[PDB]
């Protein structure tokens, strides 16, 4: 069968499933962004933008 | 003219002090031979400010605005006491009794809740 490093090649001639894979990728990236921002809000201390800004 | 409990109940007006007309710019004579009292003192807070506490200790901390979270339960009222006329013609109010405190919780930016006993006791 297909070697492990070629599994996604099944999409090359299947535009609908390629779009589905792409949709999944974008869902994952956007969920990362939402999750990342929530984790940063759970940890960020806003009380000192002078000596404790976001980049510290 | 005058409101009953049923007119007031649940409106918020019970937590408000009485107001006077813009017309009320008069003068109330004090006869220094007469004794006086305050029969009703009412205090309706409209803003609570809390002094932020810096790490800086350089530059003075400001008083910042806060959000009231305990609803219309903040005013002091039905307070009474003697209004003394002093020998130099100054008046001194000596609080005796009344609804002279309210626990109040206000919330700062970012969530810190600051309870206080808002009061004029004694
Ligand atoms: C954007 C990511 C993504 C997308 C959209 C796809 C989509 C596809 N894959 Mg690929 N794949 C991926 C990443 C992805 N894969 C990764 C990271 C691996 C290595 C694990 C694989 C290995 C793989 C194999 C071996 C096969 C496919 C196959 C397929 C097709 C059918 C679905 C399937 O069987 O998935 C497989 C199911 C997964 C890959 C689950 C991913 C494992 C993650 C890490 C678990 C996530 C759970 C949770 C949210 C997070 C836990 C993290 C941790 C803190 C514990 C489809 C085209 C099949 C096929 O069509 O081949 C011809 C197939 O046999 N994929
Ligand atoms: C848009 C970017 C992109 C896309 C859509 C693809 C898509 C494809 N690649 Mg290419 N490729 C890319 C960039 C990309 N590649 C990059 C940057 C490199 C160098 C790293 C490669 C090097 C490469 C090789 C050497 C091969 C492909 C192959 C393939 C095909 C099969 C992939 C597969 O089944 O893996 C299945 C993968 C797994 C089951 C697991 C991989 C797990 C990795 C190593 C670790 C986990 C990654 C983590 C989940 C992802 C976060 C990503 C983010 C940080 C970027 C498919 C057409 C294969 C081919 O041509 O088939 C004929 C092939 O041999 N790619
Ligand atoms: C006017 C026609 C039109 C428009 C507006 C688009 C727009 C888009 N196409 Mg292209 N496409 C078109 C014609 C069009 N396409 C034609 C005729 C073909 C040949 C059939 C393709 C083949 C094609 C492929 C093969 C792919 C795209 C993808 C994309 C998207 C990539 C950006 C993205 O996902 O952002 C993120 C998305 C958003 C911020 C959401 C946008 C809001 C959506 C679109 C509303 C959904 C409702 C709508 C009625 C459903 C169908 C929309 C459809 C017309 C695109 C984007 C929505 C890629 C994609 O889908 O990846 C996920 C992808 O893989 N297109
Ligand atoms: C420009 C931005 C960008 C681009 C071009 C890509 C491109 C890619 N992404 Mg996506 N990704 C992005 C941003 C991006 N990503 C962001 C911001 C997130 C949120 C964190 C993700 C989350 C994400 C997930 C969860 C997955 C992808 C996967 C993929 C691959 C799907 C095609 C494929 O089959 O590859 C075949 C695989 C390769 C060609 C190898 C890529 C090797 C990368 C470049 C370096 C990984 C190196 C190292 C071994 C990582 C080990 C991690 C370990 C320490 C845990 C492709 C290389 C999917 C994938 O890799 O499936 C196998 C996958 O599961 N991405
Ligand atoms: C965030 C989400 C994260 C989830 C992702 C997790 C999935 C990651 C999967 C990675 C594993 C892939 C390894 C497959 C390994 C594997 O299948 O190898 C054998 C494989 C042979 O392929 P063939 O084409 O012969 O196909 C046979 C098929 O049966 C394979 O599917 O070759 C490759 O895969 C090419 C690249 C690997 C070559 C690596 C060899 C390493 C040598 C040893 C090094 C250590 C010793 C060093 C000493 C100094
Ligand atoms: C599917 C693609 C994945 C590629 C990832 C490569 C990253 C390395 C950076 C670039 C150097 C490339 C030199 C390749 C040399 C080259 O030209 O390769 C091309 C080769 C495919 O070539 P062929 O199609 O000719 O197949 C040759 C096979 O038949 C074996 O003989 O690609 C692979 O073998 C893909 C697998 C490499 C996998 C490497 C190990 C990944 C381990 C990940 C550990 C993850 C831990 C996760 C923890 C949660
Ligand atoms: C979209 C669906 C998913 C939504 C759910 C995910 C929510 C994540 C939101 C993060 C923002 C809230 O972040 C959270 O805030 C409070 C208030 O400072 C912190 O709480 C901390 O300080 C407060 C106030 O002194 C203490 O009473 C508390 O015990 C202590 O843990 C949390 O440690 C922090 O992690
Ligand atoms: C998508 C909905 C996420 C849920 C949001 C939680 C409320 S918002 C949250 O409030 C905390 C307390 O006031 C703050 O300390 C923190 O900075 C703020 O991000």
């Amino acid at each position: 069968g297909l070697p492990w490093y070629r599994v996604h090649t099944v999409l090359i001639n299947d535009p609908g499933r390629l779009i589905a894979a792409h949709l999944m990728h974008t869902a994952l990236v956007a969920g990362w962004a939402g999750s990342m921002a929530l984790y940063e809000l759970a940890t960020f201390d806003p009380s000192d933008p002078v000596l404790n800004p976001m980049w510290r | 003219q005058t409101l009953t409990y049923d007119d007031i109940v649940g409106t918020g007006l019970a937590n408000k002090c009485p107001t006077l007309d813009d017309t009320a710019r008069g003068a109330y004579p004090i006869d220094s031979s007469q004794t006086y009292r305050i029969a009703r003192l009412c205090l309706q807070p409209t803003t609570f400010l809390v002094k932020e506490e810096p790490k800086n200790k350089r530059q003075e901390a400001e008083f910042v605005p806060t959000k009231l979270v305990t609803r219309e339960t903040t005013s002091l009222d039905q307070i009474q006491g003697e209004l003394k006329v002093n020998s130099d013609g100054s008046l001194t109010f000596v609080e005796e009794d009344g609804i002279d405190f309210q626990p109040v919780t206000v919330q700062m930016a970012g969530g810190e809740r600051i309870p206080l006993l808002f009061t004029v006791k004694n």
